[PDB]
């Protein structure tokens, strides 16, 4: 499974660019795709969404009326069109795959990103910003939301991600309880409505970075602030 | 014309 | 060959058997023990039926 | 409903659309079941499962053979059944007749027509003119049989061959018409293992069967 | 040959005399002083549409929410019974399918038919698609049933009068079960997964040992082909349905028959049987387009499930005992509660 | 002063017909399935139902006005609805006859290459056209809450008559083609075709003929010509179910 992005570069205010992503290694036409961007020092922010079959399209309020999402299934390519670029669009963009059926695990794979530089809603926050850690110990990370994320059907929609220095974010927990494929069993996650926690047992190296928690109850998608772990 | 409702 | 048939019959004819009444009592006891756990026998309220 | 539930519903809708397209594509073809015994030329009529495809007049056909009282229920909705019989080995016509009677009165085959193919007629003619074997040795009623007066068409052959052919055809036909209630029909034919006009007879018979089916569903008959 | 035949007849007579001395009472007279079940009324809750041909088999999942169905159109469908959503659609190489199964873990499904191969499909994997994992060959006749023991073992019954145990990774037969005379039509696994029973066209049933590979007992009470079989929840009894228009209940520790289920109105055969969670109700499917509910302890009709326009071919009860599912030749499925 | 017996016969025939219409609607609504031949039967049953109900209410109005002192007045939008139902019922029969002919002449195409919604499309289009024509006739002839000329009403009656003649010609041609094809290649088919054609003619044309031609071509013969026409039309509408649905199902 691969996801390669192209485009990017320097652009003057009021200009236009076009971003592209090529997929190879999986059934592209059966997946829904997202665009997520990150500021040079801030956290993660959701941009747009296109569904399988091109029947549903969503945008964030910051970029509505200027950005356009599209896909080309025979060539396995995803596009994003810029228009009237501003100084607040300086970020690095990501392409994320997602599939939806009973028991699935959305937000599985993230590609590498390209950098572009230019010359109501559920509020959920992570109070902690930095925690010093040592190998062989246990660490608990928690974040809280504004309203309840527990639906009538019995599901609680909350996700956990890890981003290592100089790398792309990776999925750890989906729907507040389940472990992703390839994730070691030392990670765990539990919580109640509005209050969630993540537990790491027997901490080791290659497990240091910034942790994010995201809600998937309703659009727009909202991320946290980020808690980082340091040696 | 005509009404047949009588 | 009939030797296989007679050997099978010989192996099948030498076992332990119990009376019918004991087996009937066992089935009755099993049915009585789990009577209050099957919804198809005792209907469940509308607040607990997923369908 | 949640966003994920909506996406799942959309996926189900796409699956339904694909299923409808596949069913519409599959509605066009017609299915046939090939039955018979050995030494009957069964595999050379049209010139687990061995399938065969052919088309005539822009209509597709799909043929099946298996190489039986239990798996015969699968072919409950086929268009027709093709029965092949060797009509030269007198020692085994009774076996073929018993097999045809067993297949004609099956419980799950009460609405399926049969296309009958009496194969190897040149050998039958050669044996009849040879004179070394007598049909009456196995069917005593043959000596008291006469060709019908107003129903005796021939292409220029000896009357003996015509009588021999008509006797066997009559046996099969009057087994077929003994008790069928008129819900399904049998179509007989004469072939010779070098004939090339065999894909059109099936086409005409299938047209007739479909016409009868259309007649019954409008309550005309 | 004459001496062997005489010895066999003597052994059969000895067995018949042996199982006659254990018949001191009858199940009917033991259960006179118990209250009758009463009238059982069930109604349709869901209807599953999407198949365009007859349905031959179905199997529930261990989570009591997912199920798989097989049809002559050449496809397998996995349903979500709570919302009637379609999860997967698996095309098949051959359209002559007679059985299907769902693995306890939920990672694989199996199917087979008039091609003589059992195929294994991987459900969850990368690339987001479902692909063939293993094809098992070696039978001489068509397959009739298949059940998963774990992710690496499976038991099959076929029309070549045999049963087999396979290793999926190697793809080779491990144990072959021989002794029947006619075609084998169904099988059922014990809860402990150490024994299983099979019914065939010779009007007899046999109990087998999985590890040893031998036959322990044989039961003969019917007078036509046996089509369905199923264990009691206890694991010490099982039930069979035949073309006799009758159902019978057999015992393992007594090695004889206990009860018969028949009525003068029924003249058609029986296609499928199942039990309830407590073992008090026996569900059966018939060729007259409906299903009958029986009292397994008193041999009395308790209800009727009549909502299908054609032959009922398959049946199933969930692990939690919350619902029952039926399929028919009219290309529909229904869930009753 | 001597038309009470015709009114009684009208009432009895309509009361008999309504039961059959209701039974057909109930059976073909959701109890049973539906092929390409059942949509037309359902539409015909519906048109029958509206026509017979409005005839019933007219008979009741007349009887109440005569036998008692209570007199009532009604608008003519009901008359327009009755005309629309009558025309739709006449069109459905021609549609059914054409479908029979098409099935007989080309069986493979009908069985394997016919679209699955053509019946609904044709039914909707015919209902829409009949409603349009009925409304356009009613507006310009004074039935609606307005006024209009006489020439326009006469012309609309004439074109409605031409439409009826066209429907009859289509029916006859289709039946003849089917019969010739069957012969040049059985008693039940004869009976069905003959009965359908004669019943259509002799029990469906008189009302339209007397309501659209004689009034303008040829005022004391109203009591001599209108009750007979209404009796015949009610008889046809009541007898349609037992001819198109009940006889087929044993």
């Amino acid at each position: 499974v691969q996801l390669v992005e192209s485009g990017g570069g320097l652009v003057q205010p009021g200009g236009s660019r076009k971003l592209s992503c090529s997929a190879s290694g999986f059934a592209f036409s059966s997946f829904g795709m997202h665009w997520v961007r990150q500021a040079p020092e801030k956290g993660l922010e959701w941009v747009a969404y296109i569904s399988s079959g091109s029947g549903t399209i969503y945008y964030a309020d910051t970029v509505k009326g200027r950005f356009t999402i599209s896909r080309d299934d025979p060539k396995n390519t995803l596009f994003l069109q810029m228009t009237s670029l501003r100084s607040e669009d300086t970020a690095m963009y990501y392409c994320v795959r997602s599939i939806y059926y009973y028991g699935s695990s959305p937000f599985d794979f993230w590609g590498q990103g390209t950098t572009l530089t230019v010359s109501s809603d559920i509020v959920m926050t992570q109070a902690t910003s930095s925690v010093p850690v040592t190998p062989g110990e246990s660490v608990s990370i928690s974040c809280r939301s504004s309203k309840s994320l527990l639906h009538s059907n019995g599901n609680t929609y909350l996700y956990w991600f890890l981003q290592r220095p100089g790398q792309s974010p990776q999925l750890l927990i989906y729907r507040m309880s389940n472990l992703a494929s390839g994730v070691p069993d030392r990670f765990s996650g539990s919580g109640s409505g509005t209050a969630f926690t993540l537990t790491i047992s027997r901490l080791e190296a290659e497990d240091v970075g910034v942790y994010y928690c995201m809600q998937h109850l309703e659009y727009p998608l909202t991320f946290g602030a980020g808690t980082k772990l340091e040696l | 014309k005509n009404f047949f409702w009588k | 060959q009939a030797r296989k048939l007679v050997e099978q019959l010989k192996m099948e004819a030498n076992i332990d058997r119990i009376k019918v009444s004991k087996a009937a009592a066992d089935l009755m006891a099993y049915c009585e023990a789990h009577a209050k756990e099957d919804p198809l026998l005792t209907p469940v309220p509308a607040s607990e039926n997923p369908f | 409903v949640s966003a994920e539930d909506k996406a799942a519903a959309e996926r189900s809708k796409m699956i339904d659309k694909n299923l409808r397209e596949d069913g519409e594509k599959a509605r066009r073809t017609l299915r046939l079941l090939l039955l018979g015994a050995d030494n009957s030329g069964k595999s050379t009529i049209v010139k687990g499962i061995f399938e065969t495809k052919f088309q005539v007049d822009k209509v597709n056909f799909h043929m099946f053979d298996v190489g039986r009282r239990k798996w015969i229920q699968c072919f409950n909705d086929v268009t027709a059944i093709i029965f092949v019989v060797d009509s030269s080995d007198y020692n085994r016509l009774q076996e073929a007749l018993n097999d045809f009677k067993s297949i004609w009165n099956n419980r799950w085959l009460r609405t399926i027509s049969v296309i009958l193919f009496l194969n190897k007629q040149d050998l039958l003619a050669e044996k009849v003119l040879a004179g070394k074997s007598k049909i009456e040795d196995y069917f005593p009623e043959f000596a008291r049989y006469t060709t019908p007066e107003d129903a005796t068409p021939e292409p220029g052959e000896d009357p003996r061959v015509t009588r021999a052919k008509y006797f066997i055809r009559k046996e099969f036909v009057d087994i077929s018409t003994a008790s069928g209630d008129g819900r399904h029909i049998c179509y007989p034919h004469f072939t010779c293992a070098v004939d090339t006009e065999n894909a059109r007879r099936i086409f005409n018979d299938c047209k007739d069967i479909i016409l009868q089916m259309n007649l019954r569903e409008y309550n005309l008959v | 040959l004459d001496q062997l035949r005489q010895e066999a007849e003597q052994l059969k007579n000895q067995i018949r005399d042996a199982r006659k001395a254990c018949a001191d009472a009858t199940l009917s007279q033991i259960t006179n002083n118990i209250d009758p079940v009463g009238r059982i009324q069930m109604r349709t809750r869901r209807t599953l549409r999407g198949h365009l041909a007859k349905i031959y088999a179905m199997h529930w999942g261990t989570d009591s929410r997912l199920l798989v169905s097989a049809s002559q159109d050449g496809k397998l469908i996995i349903w979500d019974s709570y919302t009637t959503n379609k999860v997967h659609a698996i095309p098949l190489r051959s359209s002559w399918v007679m059985t299907c199964a769902y693995a306890p873990s939920g990672n694989y499904v199996a199917c087979g038919g008039l091609d003589n191969i059992c195929s294994i499909y991987n459900l969850k994997t990368r690339e987001g698609n479902v692909r063939v994992s293993r094809e098992l060959a070696g039978h001489t006749g068509y397959l009739s049933c298949c059940r998963f023991l774990d992710d690496n073992q499976i038991v099959t019954s076929s029309g070549d009068t045999t049963c087999a145990l396979w290793d999926i990774e190697t793809g080779q037969q491990t144990t072959t079960f021989t002794g029947h005379t006619g075609d084998v039509m169904s099988l059922s696994l014990a809860p402990d997964t150490r024994l299983f029973v099979s019914g065939a066209c010779d009007a007899s049933a046999k109990l087998w040992d999985v590890r040893e590979g031998m036959c322990r007992q044989t039961f003969t009470g019917h007078e036509s082909d046996i089509n369905a079989i199923c264990f009691f929840p206890n694991g010490n009894a099982f039930a069979t349905g035949s073309d006799d228009a009758t159902c019978r209940l057999f015992d393992l520790r007594a090695d004889q028959e206990l009860m018969t289920y028949s009525h003068d109105n029924i003249i058609c055969g029986i296609t499928s049987v199942s039990f309830s969670k407590s073992g008090r109700l026996l569900l059966a499917g018939y060729d007259d387009f409906n299903c009958n509910v029986w009292d397994a302890l008193k041999a009395d009709r308790a209800g009727v499930l009549a909502g299908h326009d054609n032959r009922v071919s398959c049946l199933g009860v969930t692990d939690d005992g919350m619902a029952v599912a039926t399929g028919s030749w009219d290309s529909f499925l229904k869930i009753w509660n | 002063k001597e038309t009470l017996i015709p009114v009684f016969l009208i009432l009895f025939i309509a009361l008999v017909g309504l039961v059959g219409n209701g039974f057909v609607l109930w059976l073909l609504g959701f109890r049973m399935r539906r092929n390409a031949f059942s949509v037309y039967v359902l539409s015909l049953a519906g048109a029958d139902f509206l026509f017979l109900c409005f005839q019933i209410i007219n008979c009741l109005v007349y009887l109440s006005n005569f036998f008692c002192s209570i007199s009532i007045n009604f608008p003519s939008f009901f008359t327009t609805v009755m005309t629309c139902a009558y025309l739709a019922g006449l069109s459905m029969l021609s549609t059914v006859s054409t479908e029979r002919c098409l099935s007989v002449l080309w069986p493979i195409w009908y069985r394997c290459r016919r679209p699955r919604h053509l019946s609904a499309v044709v039914c909707v289009l015919l209902w829409a056209l009949s409603l349009l024509l009925s409304i356009l006739e009613g507006k310009f002839c004074g039935f609606l809450f307005s006024d209009g000329d006489s020439g326009w009403c006469q012309t609309f009656d004439f074109i409605t008559a031409a439409w009826l003649i066209f429907l009859f010609m289509v029916l006859c041609g289709s039946s003849l083609a089917l019969l010739v094809r069957i012969l040049c290649g059985l008693t039940r088919l004869y009976l069905t075709i003959l009965l359908t054609v004669l019943v259509f003619l002799l029990c469906g044309l008189p009302f339209g003929i007397q309501w659209f031609l004689i009034l303008w071509i040829w005022d004391v013969l109203f009591c001599h010509i209108h009750p007979v026409s209404v009796v015949l039309s009610s008889l046809n509408s009541s007898a349609n179910p037992i001819i198109y649905f009940f006889v087929g199902s044993f």
